[PDB]
């Protein structure tokens, strides 16, 4: 079988808006508060942070239909998963071979190393390389990558938001063009869909454990100053 | 109340 | 006549404070959002003032009879008047030659050029400049530089102050010093103290001015975003 | 209410 227009055009869609929110020079990491290796990382990655969610945002403002959706679910679906699509998109840096995320080159080549004087524990660090080494495992097309994106995106079971029917069809015919796309452009993908939605529920895990850990540096001030107003903003409890 | 997250949102 | 000892002691006192919290090196500046030549310089500027405000919180903490004070007047204090100490402090740095604000060097050489693209006008920029000229005029010694700075937060004249008096007696002791230092120390500063009291008058002017332009920049999310905590929550209007 | 500003006082 084959998939159609309407398919298609979501799959472009989504495949653009990726390419117009993630800058494969990563030139603009020269901007941020330089690396430098007592939470020495903290400001760095905080400002790597901020700026991806500025590109999370511009991500699902094109994912068709989201922008239909109340101000206020949008914000309670990036609120919620802003930090998973950062996750999910951060693997398209994560290499193999050195075991990090290589962007642009040197200065901004994050080992297990340096990613440790940010704030976080193994407790987050553990899982999550172990999440970035799976996922890299699947060679995902960029066609499934940005899908996975978009249906994490739209998961209608995340707290706050109020139209949890109307996003979960929205989703639902997100999930039906991976499972169509894997189907019939994926050779070898017949047990993909389902690996897939199991990475899904990996970022659910990782989620919770950022968010014990970001809770008690937050309660730090003179952490919380290291911040910024965006990444304080959509990681803040305010309902 | 979520004063940046909107003005980006539009 | 000549000075007292209690007197020399507060002289030590902050003289000391001041050289603990200002880098002459200037070597924390690579540590800021890069400098870059719309509002293209409010990140590093942003970054620069923030670290301003940390030092002009740790010099306050050192001026005897500050840290009695009740944390809510020392809060008042630095709210209102730490944009004034940061155009005091500020001076040190200001050189007469350029017209500019030398800081180790290039990238750190804030020229009236550079300094427009950081969301203020020529409605401000035009009597700082002319501030920190005539200010530069004074070749106050670093004793004076700093009795001034001292005064300056001292004031019980600010909104907020509770302990409109307790305030009165120690700017009053600081006053003493500044007037007698320069009767005792200072050649040819017989009009010398006039002169500087009319600076803090002037600081007065500058700092409604920032407020105002502060306020319309802040207003905007795209631009409050390119602050810090810091500098948010200490020109913000939380009462 | 002046979070940083108070932890940074002491
Ligand atoms: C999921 C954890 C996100 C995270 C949050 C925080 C805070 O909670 C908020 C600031 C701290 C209070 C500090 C550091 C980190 C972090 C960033 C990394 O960057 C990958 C890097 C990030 C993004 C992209 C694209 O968005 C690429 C390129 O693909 C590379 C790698 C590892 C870590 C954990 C230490
Ligand atoms: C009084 C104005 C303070 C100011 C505020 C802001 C904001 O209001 C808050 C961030 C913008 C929203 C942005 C830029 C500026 C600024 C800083 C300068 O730095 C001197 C520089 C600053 C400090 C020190 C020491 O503290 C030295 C060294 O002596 C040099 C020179 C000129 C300017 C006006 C454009």
């Amino acid at each position: 079988h084959m998939l159609s227009d309407e398919q298609m055009q979501i799959i472009n869609s989504l495949v653009e808006a990726h390419h117009k929110t993630y800058d494969d020079s990563y030139s603009d990491f020269v901007r941020f508060r330089p690396p430098v290796r007592r939470l020495s990382m903290l400001p760095h990655l905080a400002d790597l942070v901020s700026y991806s969610i500025q590109k999370v945002i511009g991500f699902a403002k094109m994912i068709p239909g989201f922008r239909d959706l109340t101000a206020e679910d949008q914000i309670a679906l990036l609120k919620s998963s802003a930090i998973e699509i950062i996750m999910l998109r951060s693997n398209q840096s994560f290499s193999l071979e050195d075991m990090s995320w290589s962007c642009g080159g040197p200065d901004f080549k994050y080992c297990i190393n340096d990613v440790t004087k940010a704030g976080h524990t193994l407790e987050l660090l553990e899982p999550l390389v172990k999440f970035q080494v799976g996922l890299k495992k699947l060679k995902l097309h960029e066609e499934e990558h940005v899908l996975l994106m978009a249906i994490c995106l739209l998961s209608p079971d995340r707290p706050g938001v109020q139209d949890h029917v109307r996003i979960e069809a929205l989703q639902d015919r997100l999930c039906d063009v991976l499972q169509a796309y894997i189907r019939i452009q994926h050779p070898g993908g017949r047990l993909l869909y389902a690996k897939m939605i199991q990475k899904l529920a990996d970022l659910r895990s990782l989620n919770e454990e950022h968010s014990k850990q970001y809770r008690s540096l937050s309660f730090q001030p003179e952490h919380s100053m290291q911040l910024t107003p965006l990444v304080l903003e959509v990681f803040g409890s305010e309902v | 109340r979520h004063k940046i997250l909107h003005r980006l949102l539009q």
